[PDB]
């Protein structure tokens, strides 16, 4: 259900960018040769579209992504410990007395 | 530069393109993975209920 | 470097696949050497203890190799070179000599500059088994500060998205279940 | 002879028939005939075929090592390499007793003749041929690395050791615990000579936990490897774990005393007073067969001071670090930390120009990468853990006393 | 010097030009390495355990 | 100065050599990952033992 909400919405904003990519086409073969603020902007932003980071960006970013897979890593681990105690405890009653 | 917008919209169509079957590959791989779930859930029943027919 | 790796495995496996128990001195030699290479004191330590003394008093290489070995594992730089272009080595040894001479040069090289903020320029020069003038300008290119003054030298110390995506779809898939 | 007659043509008529279990248990009959009779099983060799017939054929191979005149080994090693390579053991995990039998007699032989060189292979061949899985501990995995000890080669049992093998083979009731202290006491020196520390301390721990009602020497031996190794590695003696063992446990900490009294100086942490402990006890620590670990104990002592310098101070003299850990002088205090940079050890910097040391702390932020994948690839070998762990909880349930309970 | 070894100063000694400069360590990153090494320690526990599961199982004890 | 740190009414030490006045910004906004390598810790020493003491 996470990835299918992810995928609506990359699946709205490609629809929106078959749209503008669709107009320029038309733009380039018919239409308002040159529709003034509207393709400009669009160009200013398909040249954000790269955006750069920092260093200091991917570094946060590789920080987040350490931390929270240290966390996952630690979840991984209790349910593991928790296998193994019910491991144990069928163990115990399986071969073991006392 | 009409030629270079076409191009960066063609790039990020391709890149979205790209990730919804990444993400639709994941949505399959997570069927699988339901799937072999239930697979063991049923194979560990049907052990219990040859086990309880046995005695 | 990668065919030395799959040179020492094939000597490896030769030697576990003796007929009569004992390898030719070619596969000896090429395996103290590659051992030699890669720093693995242990392994030539106890591969030459495994050598028959036949071998050693038939085949003085064998024994200049060790000796080398030895050198080597008192890490003395300066005899380690001249040791390395005292004796002969035959066409079999001589390739993979010059290749522990080079590793024994980078490997120096960052032990001086991991080590040593600062360094005296024979020091230095004893480490890296040439004399002192052209190590400054070797150094000098790689970027690094020396005082002629005091003779001292200061060096410089210097996963894609798809693999991403898997390991997260097994984080979910491990703990759906 | 013509009962051995008769015993080939059955085994050629129970293999030609497909008769899988009726040649197994042939195998595993009485068979007084192939004991008491000899001189004729070369002849049984050449005549009976290969695959299921080679079986019957290692039983006959089994029963000869079974006596004391064994044929001339040149011709015997020869058809035991030629039965490994057309080795069709699909049964041969029926008769696992004489298998492992066999492999004990040839090891006994090969260290009779001191030439372990050549068994390393032959052996590896045979933990492939009768094992189930990677994951399976057998006894001739003791001799396997018994002969690597001997013969100094310790490069292939290291492929071999690195896995873990969380199913013992019963060898049909024949499996002696021996084997199985025999096998870590072998591997942990194994991998002591390879300077892996921690598996060695590892594999010394769980032969020191293994349940026995009778202390022998394998295992006292066992133990005061894992204390040096512990001396070592850690600077300490590690704790036995509550999980325990026998009177093992009870009998060995006063037998081994001395190393008790090392590890006790070792934590008064004093080179000197340490090295002469050591020349008070110079043979008490010769029946080893290995008197570098204590000169490994002592470089070790050095390391650790080394490394509680770093913790305390953040640029230190070659002089006073000298002084400091008592070293002859600032080349040996400078030559002991590049050794120790080199091995990934310390993170510092000396300064020849100011005679200085300046130590450093981690230089990783835990920003890179690596250690992302680091952490990645312990989350695979958790899941892979988890994994058996639930296959084993599965085997559990199919058992009949926790049903019997539950129903 | 030996205050730092008992603790309880947490401070670093700069012997170079005789200042005492204190630590202030990063949490993260020792709490990053710590807990590496308690999932090293917990797969070494992991691994002891079921390798006495095995010889249990087996029933494999000296006589 | 120096009594006015020791009465915690400074978040800061002092710089003698320099005669300077350091404060601590405490701008990490952290605490919360202390807590967590105590959890961590505390709570897998627990299972260890835990699991020492049932085997």
């Amino acid at each position: 259900e996470h990835l299918i909400a992810q995928h609506s919405a990359i699946k709205m904003l490609h629809s929106r960018v078959k749209l503008i990519l669709e107009y320029v086409k038309a733009s380039e073969a018919g239409e308002v040769p040159f529709n003034h603020e509207i393709l400009r902007e669009a160009y200013a932003l398909c040249h954000c579209l790269p955006v750069l980071s920092t260093d200091k960006f991917k570094t946060d970013f590789y920080d987040q992504c350490n931390d929270v897979g240290l966390m996952a890593y630690l979840g991984t681990i209790t349910k593991t410990c928790n296998t193994m105690n019910q491991f144990v405890n069928k163990f115990n009653v399986l071969y073991d007395r006392q | 530069d009409i030629n270079n917008i076409v191009k960066t919209l063609h790039e990020w169509c391709d890149g979205c393109e790209a990730v919804l079957l990444g993400i639709e590959q994941q949505v399959l791989r997570a069927n699988q993975y339901k799937e072999n779930h239930n697979r063991t859930q049923q194979q560990v029943e049907a052990e219990v209920t040859n086990i309880k027919k046995t005695l | 470097a990668f065919s030395f790796k799959k040179l020492l495995d094939q000597c490896e496996n030769q030697e576990l696949e003796a007929p009569g128990g004992i390898a030719t001195p070619p596969v000896y030699g090429q395996l103290l050497a590659l051992y030699l290479l890669h720093n693995d004191m242990n392994n030539a330590r106890y591969l030459w203890k495994r050598i028959p003394p036949a071998i050693k008093s038939a085949n003085s290489e064998l024994g200049g190799i060790w000796s080398v070995g030895q050198r080597i594992w008192q890490r003395d730089f300066p005899g380690i070179y001249t040791t390395i272009n005292a004796h002969q080595w035959s066409e079999t040894v001589q390739p993979i000599m010059e290749a522990l001479r080079d590793a024994t040069r980078r490997r120096a090289f960052a032990l001086v500059s991991q080590a040593y903020t600062s360094i005296i320029a024979d020091d230095f020069a004893a480490f890296v088994g040439l004399p002192v003038e052209e190590a400054v300008k070797g150094i000098l290119e790689q970027g690094w500060q020396a005082d002629s003054t005091t003779r001292m030298v200061l060096p410089r110390k210097p996963i894609p998205n798809e693999q991403q995506l898997a390991r997260l779809t097994d984080y979910v898939a491990f703990l759906e279940n | 002879a013509s009962a051995l007659e008769q015993f080939v043509n059955s085994v050629r008529q129970l293999s030609a028939q497909g008769q899988m279990t009726q040649l197994c248990e042939l195998i595993n009959k009485s068979g007084e005939l192939l004991a008491k009779n000899l001189s004729h099983l070369d002849t049984v060799l050449g005549a009976l075929d290969v695959q299921e017939h080679s079986l019957g054929v290692l039983a006959v191979l089994f029963v000869k090592f079974s006596m004391p005149s064994v044929p001339d080994f040149e011709t015997l090693f020869s058809q035991v390499q030629l039965f490994i390579s057309t080795c069709n053991g699909e049964h041969i995990r029926y008769a696992t007793d004489t298998f492992a039998g066999l492999c004990h007699q040839l090891t006994n032989a090969l260290v009779e003749r001191k030439q372990p060189l050549r068994g390393i292979g032959i052996l590896k061949q045979a933990i492939d041929k009768m094992q189930m899985n990677t994951n399976q501990l057998t006894s001739i995995h003791a001799d396997l690395c018994q002969l690597c000890l001997l013969a100094k080669c310790f490069k292939p049992a290291l492929p071999y050791l690195d896995v873990d093998m969380m199913d013992i083979c019963k060898e049909n009731g024949a499996y002696d615990a021996k084997h199985f202290l025999c096998y870590y006491y072998y591997g942990g020196m194994i991998y002591t000579g390879l300077k892996n520390f921690e598996r060695a301390l590892y594999f010394y721990e769980q032969a020191i936990t293994t349940p026995a009602m009778a202390v022998s020497h394998i295992m006292l031996e066992s133990y005061k490897k894992y204390i040096l190794v512990s001396l070592i590695l850690l600077g300490k003696v590690q704790q036995l774990p509550k999980y325990t063992s026998q009177i093992v446990g009870r009998f060995i900490k006063p037998l081994s005393n001395a190393y008790h009294e090392l590890a006790q100086v070792y934590s008064t942490n004093n080179p000197s007073e340490l090295r002469n402990l050591v020349n008070k006890h110079s043979e008490t620590f010769t029946r080893d067969n290995n008197m570098g670990l204590v000169k490994q104990c002592l470089s070790s002592l050095y390391k650790k001071n080394i490394q509680r310098l770093t913790k305390t101070f953040l640029t230190l003299s070659l002089q006073d670090m000298a002084s400091r850990v008592q070293l002859s002088g600032p080349q040996e205090a400078e030559k002991y930390v590049l050794h120790m940079i080199e091995d990934g050890e310390i993170f510092a910097s000396i300064n020849q120009k100011d005679g200085m040391v300046s130590f450093h702390d981690n230089p990783e932020k835990y920003n890179n990468p690596a250690m992302l994948h680091n952490i990645d690839q312990e989350m695979l070998k958790c899941i892979e853990l988890d994994e058996r762990l639930k296959a084993m909880d599965q085997e559990i349930t199919v058992n009949p006393q926790f049903v019997q309970k539950s129903m | 010097t030996q205050l730092i070894l008992e603790g309880l100063i947490s401070a670093r000694v700069d012997s170079h030009s005789k200042i005492l400069y204190a630590r202030d360590v990063d949490q993260r990153s020792t709490t990053f390495e710590k807990s590496l090494l308690m999932g090293k320690e917990f797969q070494r526990r992991a691994k002891a355990m079921m390798l006495r599961a095995a010889v249990l199982r087996n029933q494999i004890h000296v006589k | 100065l120096v009594q006015c740190i020791l009465d915690n009414t400074i978040h800061g030490r002092i710089d003698q050599v320099n005669q300077l006045l350091e404060l601590d910004h405490q701008k990490r906004g952290g605490a919360r990952y202390t807590a967590l390598d105590k959890w961590t810790n505390q709570l897998n020493s627990l299972n260890q033992a835990v699991v020492s003491k049932l085997a």
